[PDB]
């Protein structure tokens, strides 16, 4: 007399058993997704050591790294009020990487990891998630919640990378250690001119190459999130129809 | 044939046609590579029209242009390996290749390279050690986070709590301070891990391209 | 007897990440020489074979799962019972486990693996050893548990009977404009002169949907009472 | 008899002579419109043999030929459940181009037909019809129907055009036929270098350059059809409004 | 009487394909050797005056028409007997035949003549011989036609009358709305450095409109039995 | 008198006092609003005697200018039924340049009036008022008004304009009052090759630069008014709605 | 009492037209020589000075007012009275009226003059003297009135109480999404390679809901008869 369980054991037990189902389906689900678009548009700056600037990189990597996060957050919060949206996308996206990045990019075609590590994610995608435990609000969370996404993005990421950030003297001509690092390890399509990275303006006034672009980066996620939790939301639609 | 760290040279002559196809860019903007099935051998350096080349080159149309390219070999195996060229607006033009053959253990490759403060590196495994120190730990504490609520509030718990009335059954404070705290601890150990990684190589440059 | 199964569930993980892991290793060992130029014969005996038999394979398959399903729909399913449906439900989210391992497999590692092959030939046709597993094995694979999922939830669940869920419609479609989209992504430059995302997170409302039929078949008593 | 009839014989009278009216009222129509869409767009492409190449020509007709088909379709089978649409605007366009071509493009300039005539259209729009036909469903339709229709394209364009493939050689140079009909018959705006055809690039391997184009027009239309598919719903709408 | 006369859609059609018919061949004439040159004034006496008349002429034409129907509106249209609305629709489905013919003319036939004219010329202005009837003749025309179905429709069909058609309104309107594409897709190079399709095919709606309103003027009787 | 006002005294004198603070504050309110956004796009053309040309101006002013005079009309004469919706967008605008015009560009930089002077809206604003006033139709607004609208813009700004397309003769080159008005007064980043003017091209016949370029802009203007219309609509919503 | 204050107004009109008057004249004086290169040290004086000042000051003067109105907040607002109602919409009508104002200053006064200096300069990093004012001063003013006027009316207006009126919230929101235009509009040129107009007159529909209460607490009496 539990009905449709015949015990309480066997309520409370499956009940269990499916949450981790769900939390595992719905890893990936996401991962997979998440992982197809970003690969696709933000690339790519995400492979090469080389790749990752001062100017380009923390600008397109938060702005398209928000997205599934942000649709992430409208079905988690929205209908479960648990505050591990964005950190739930973005850590299923840096998993799907690594991963690749290990087995695949070194494992199978013995790039060294140096070259092939992907952008760091984490700290952005918790500021994320807190401002929206915060404040209940995803309105909030668009506008200071996504700011901080952005600008947390290089701090975040210099860790790892300053590493390579190193100069080095080669024939009479300054190299940094990454710039090296792809020079050496031959990628049969990867012609530096391709990079899209900083090569310099008239504009430029400082020493503010960075700030200014996860400022911008930061500014810009604010529309791209709005968009991506109305998203997440059309997403998370029960609608049934009447003809295919 | 060659042993890994062995340092063989490809190089020859190319000219540049003159009545170049509309189909293909002007190679205006090139660049020189060796054509070969990944890191095969690593580049040590590379040199055309007279100049070191490990950035983009303009090659006229009608002229002929010299070039040379240093390959410390790396991959045990026995490789087909081309001179090549590409073009801004057109893509690979690959060349001659010759059966190239290393023999050894990629175990034994090194380079290595030298900063400018003076020291040695060995760039097949320079840095690598601090990318994983920084980002196993961050990925491991995201992972935390979700494990955290999932067992504390269920899925299906908590849709029916946010189903029914309520939700706030499922958050309120101190969910809350738990986030205000993992917040502010997490902007902590950022700007910790910006001031110690600024410590050392307090020197850095960004990327060298044009 | 019970809701909870799972035997179901291991036997799709256990098959897939088996033969996943066997490829993974199969183009481990034949990549690497034998398959870095197609003009060779033993690319035709390597990975040129594999293409002609998963396709024609994959397409049976899946008009398989297909054909099965329907044929053995439940012909009187608005009767079925309150544990019965539970039962279902949980064999739904089974397959939809089983849908995300497919995903995984399909649109993450064979998909970003694709990535470092460009970067190791310079290609004698869209034909690579990477796009023969991505696209017509991986892929397809991960369309046609999807296609399951569907079918399955369509012939057993008085909801998912006489419907279509917008979200599931969309989850088990999709994959057929993926191609669209990763696939001539490549064909880039060259199909170019003559010159935001729509995306599969459809699942959302998929488990969505479950969910409230969990919450339903669950009476005031379990519910508040039970998990307050 | 049936009222507001007099007889049977009115009525049945009646009914048939309207079903007349309809179908060819409905007929131009479709045919006007779809003619100065498609001509706006696909050109250009439809007017000069010497445009019909291996690979723009064989993407763009099918990717915009698509449209109007699709919503002809919409409102076919969804209204009545009559198995022509695709054919019923295909055809009406081939007409509506192929009367002009001939008494314009010939009888009024003077440019022979092996120069000016159309794009052949209606084994795809067959295709298509029968896709919808058999599977009752237009999301069946959109995607085997459409990936049909751009394969056959080329295919059932061959019969017509392979004859002006023959080359000729030209003052120590090789041609098409094709090639020189444009360049006999001259035309007071059209110099080579605005082709907008095939010119080739390092990135074709093979060997596929119409395989690949016909493969990428299905794939695309698939989507055009979709879209205007719904468009083709809009367009019936039955709904009433009260200011203006 | 009768329902269907026909006598009315008749006398539109030969009046039609007769005066574009005269125009064919009169450019057929003129065109050649009197129209190649704008600077001559061989120009102005067999093209420029044909501009200069039918503008006005049209668009006198187009308020005429609207005025008349207007005018000779059904006062009192509720009352409208289901003999004769049915006979009314019978005519409205006849502005539609000859909508139809004014559509092929000046949409299909005038609007692709165009193209083999812009290789024949360099033009002195965008005033060609091709011009003056496909943008100043033959769509204005087809578009007083279309105002002509829509104003009929509206004052003589209760349902038209008390509405407007979003369908027939656009039917009416998207020919004001053909300029801003098939005219200034023409000044393409000269007006761009400073920098899918919206159509006409709103016939679908009022057909269908139409189609419904004659599903109800006959019973049962008519409707299930007679056309079983 | 009358609740919840104590006197007819104090209700007619409220309602009163009220009106004039809703007049003002939805005087600006659009002129801001319009002024940023038109600032942003028009420029530019808008700021500089030698921007004001023959094709570019007459034909973008008129195009970006339509929007929130639509859209106003949209607010007014919807709910109102006051005819003076383009009007009082457009002045708006005019005095919220002009007075920025004299304090700023001239008052405190110094560049005289006669280089920074505003494009006349006002005539058109009119136009478009009263075709709103007369139909009472948006639908025949949005295409004899939006027509209007952009033939007019030229022709009412003629009067201002002339005086500076003058010719003067240097060293020994042609220059119009305007081209040198902009040479001298040094613009520290306004290299004339920015300027996005009327330069001359082949495909010119006549002696009708102008004509064409504000009827193009009436044309085109037809579809931004539909669009700015209906904005001005969704802009009016009353909804109200659960979360944030 | 009565109704119609103002009071509170012109305190806002008046404290307002003098700060922007003051500045206008202060950047007269001192944008002219002292704020011509940023690398002068009577640029931190006359310059950095106002922005390390302004935006702390802002970012409490906003969080401020926003829990003042907040805490102030009438705990029963549904039991609020016609008349008490009637005049708390008069002074929502005023917070309007100071948003009106502060929207001037801020988009059109500082905006459209950032234009002129910027044919002035050359730009010694993006903080010049104008845009000290204009982006960091008269938009986070004219941004944090707009949170004033919304607030207010959510705490003393029982329809703006349990609620959100979308228009107002937006018209509360926008200003945050100016500088991704307004802003990045400048860093075009350098921020390019790497790659309509969503709009604020929100308070259209904020008047329109106003106005329906007034139409609401007037009753036939006022209304059709005085009003006729
Ligand atoms: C599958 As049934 C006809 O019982 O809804
Ligand atoms: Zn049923
Ligand atoms: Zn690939
Ligand atoms: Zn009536
Ligand atoms: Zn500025």
């Amino acid at each position: 007399a539990v009905g449709p369980f015949n015990s309480v054991a066997e309520a409370a037990g499956c009940v269990q058993t499916v949450d981790w189902m769900l939390l595992v389906l719905l890893f990936f689900a996401v991962l997979g997704g998440y992982h197809v678009h970003f690969m696709l548009t933000a690339g790519d700056w995400d492979f090469w050591v080389d790749w990752k600037d001062r100017r380009m990189w923390p600008t397109v990597v938060p702005i398209l790294g928000v997205t599934f996060c942000a649709a992430s957050q409208a079905f988690w919060w929205v209908n479960f009020r648990l505050p591990f949206g964005a950190v739930f996308a973005a850590l299923g996206l840096l998993i799907g990487e690594w991963i690749n990045r290990y087995v695949n990019f070194w494992g199978w075609t013995y790039f060294p990891i140096s070259l092939v590590f992907p952008s760091a994610l984490i700290v952005p995608a918790i500021w994320l998630d807190v401002i929206l435990l915060l404040s209940g609000s995803y309105v909030i969370t668009a506008v200071v919640g996504s700011l901080g996404w952005g600008l947390l993005f290089y701090p975040n990421n210099w860790p790892a990378i300053a590493a390579f950030h190193q100069a080095t003297e080669q024939h009479g001509q300054l190299m940094t250690l990454a710039d090296l690092i792809g020079f050496h390890f031959v990628r049969t399509s990867m012609p530096e001119y391709i990079r899209m990275v900083e090569r310099g303006t008239l504009r430029t006034f400082g020493k503010d190459v960075v700030p200014v672009a996860a400022f911008f980066s930061g500014f810009v996620s604010m529309m791209v999130y709005f968009l991506w939790w109305f998203m997440g939301r059309w997403y998370s639609t029960t609608k049934v129809i009447d003809t295919i | 044939t060659v042993n890994v760290n062995e340092e063989m040279v490809l190089s020859g002559k190319v000219h540049v046609f003159s009545a170049w196809p509309q189909a293909v860019a002007n190679p205006r903007v090139s660049f020189l590579n060796a054509g070969e099935p990944g890191p095969v051998l690593v580049r040590t350096a590379q040199f055309i029209g007279e100049q070191f080349a490990p950035r983009s080159v303009s090659l006229e149309i009608g002229k002929d242009y010299a070039f040379s390219i240093n390959l410390r070999g790396r991959r045990a195996g026995r490789w087909h390996v081309h001179a090549q060229i590409n073009v801004e607006g057109g893509g690979p033009i690959i060349g001659p290749g010759q059966w190239i053959e290393i023999k050894g253990d990629m175990k034994d490759f090194t380079d290595p390279v030298t900063l400018l403060d003076g020291s040695t590196v060995d760039l097949e495994h320079y840095g690598i050690s601090r990318v994983y120190a920084w980002h196993l730990p961050w990925m491991a504490v995201g992972a935390a986070w979700i494990f955290f609520w999932f067992v504390r509030k269920g899925i299906i718990t908590s849709y029916i709590r946010v189903a029914e009335g309520k939700a706030d059954d499922v958050i309120g404070d101190d969910d809350r301070r738990i986030g205000a705290i993992v917040l502010a601890l997490t902007i902590l150990a950022t700007i910790v891990g910006y001031a110690v990684t600024n410590s050392t190589f307090p020197r850095t440059i960004p990327l060298q391209a044009g | 007897e019970s809701v909870v199964d799972l035997r179901g569930m291991w036997i799709g993980l256990v098959l897939l990440n088996v033969f996943y892991l066997i490829v993974r290793i199969y183009e481990q060992v034949f990549g690497w020489r034998a398959g870095l130029d197609s003009f060779a014969p033993e690319f035709q005996t390597y990975w040129m074979s594999i293409l002609w038999t998963e396709i024609p394979l994959e397409l049976v398959s899946g008009l398989g799962l297909a054909g099965y399903l329907w044929k053995t729909r439940d012909r009187n399913v608005d009767a079925v019972t309150p544990r019965e449906e539970m039962r279902r439900l949980v064999v739904l989210v089974q397959w939809l486990v089983v849908y995300g391992i497919a995903i995984y497999w399909g649109a993450s590692f064979f998909t970003e693996q694709d990535g470092t092959w460009h970067m190791t030939v310079i290609r004698d046709t869209d034909f690579t050893p990477s796009h023969i597993i991505e696209f017509y094995m991986s892929y397809p694979i991960y369309s046609v548990i999807a296609v399951g999922a569907f079918f399955y939830a369509k012939t057993r669940i008085p909801y998912f009977a006489h419907g279509y869920s917008l979200a599931f419609l969309i989850v088990a479609i999709g994959p057929f404009m993926i191609i669209p989209n990763v696939g001539l992504n490549e064909w880039g430059h060259t199909f170019w002169f003559m010159e935001f995302g729509w995306m599969a997170l459809g699942v959302f409302g998929v488990v969505l949907q479950i969910l409230m039929r969990i919450h339903a078949l669950v009476g005031k008593e379990g519910v508040k009472l039970l998990t307050e």
